[PDB]
């Protein structure tokens, strides 16, 4: 539901775990911004 | 665990 809010990026680890990464304050996390 | 440090992702 929605997009990301600008900065941020979904990604996926090397072993397959999805996270997302703010590009603005350069933090990565778990959890998807949308939810918060 | 946590997500890998940005300057690891970029």
């Amino acid at each position: 539901l929605g997009p990301l809010p600008p900065g941020w990026e979904k990604r996926t680890d090397s072993n397959g775990r999805v996270y997302f990464v703010n590009h603005n304050t350069r933090i990565t996390q778990w959890e998807d911004p949308r939810s918060q | 665990e946590a997500p890998p440090c940005y300057m690891d992702v970029i």
